[PDB]
């Protein structure tokens, strides 16, 4: 017999975007190659099967530094980043194949579907 | 708010 | 130019909630008279007034425990708790008055607003 | 996915 607030998982992830913006609260650093990135543990795991299955790991979840795969772009992670914190991604034709190359190795299964058919649409 |  | 993935923000919240439940990257218990609860002090900043204003105070953001006022009912805390991590609210004739009083202490704007209608419409 |  619950009501619900429509917006309040909207206002939710602005907040944590602000945390994010502002490096409150922020427990740890994603290097991708010589770029670092801080972000929140528990948005990376909401959003990501990589990161879920990497911070429920016993040694890993303590880890305040995590190294991705030097394939890995970072121009890819950040639009990634930006899009586990907004909803809104930023998604190009001179980037979508590093898009969708870091959302398949972040286990990121919705943008992975998009770049799929973003791409499938051009040729 | 609405009646989910 | 970006697009935007409507369902993100709910299945963030929907992780967030699953995160709580089983007690992973919880980093503070909130004591309410005999009662504790485990969150995240991101979530409980996102959603009140009351503990954006806590957490980010430069030496009671570093506190594990944080305990509420006396006059604080355990059971309107645990419906608002509930609301945070769902976007889900239990309003109950026999519940309304400690809710409203929790969310006004909590600062949960929304919260209040609604309290304050379904008051006024019993009235 | 939308426009937003
Ligand atoms: N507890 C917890 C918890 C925290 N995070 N999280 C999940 N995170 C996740 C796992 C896989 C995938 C995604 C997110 C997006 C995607 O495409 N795949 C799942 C579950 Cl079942 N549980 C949790
Ligand atoms: N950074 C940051 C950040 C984290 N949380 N947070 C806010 N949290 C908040 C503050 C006031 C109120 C509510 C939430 C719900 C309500 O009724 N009042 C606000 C801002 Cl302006 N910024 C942030
Ligand atoms: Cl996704
Ligand atoms: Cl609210």
């Amino acid at each position: 017999s619950c009501i619900q607030f429509t917006r309040h998982a909207s206002d939710v992830l602005l907040n944590l975007n602000r945390l994010r913006s502002r490096d409150i609260l922020t427990d740890v650093v994603i290097v991708v190659s010589r770029e670092q990135f801080r972000a929140h543990k528990t948005v990376l795991m909401a959003c990501s099967g990589l990161f879920y299955s990497i911070f429920t790991d016993q040694l890993k979840c303590n880890l305040s530094v995590i190294n991705l795969d030097p394939e890995i772009n970072p121009e890819g992670f950040c639009i990634l980043l930006d899009f586990m914190y907004t909803s809104r991604l930023n998604l190009r034709e001179g980037n979508i194949m590093a898009v969708m190359a870091t959302a398949m190795y972040l286990q990121m299964e919705h943008v992975v579907d998009t770049c799929r058919k973003f791409i499938k649409a051009s040729e | 708010w609405v009646i989910p």
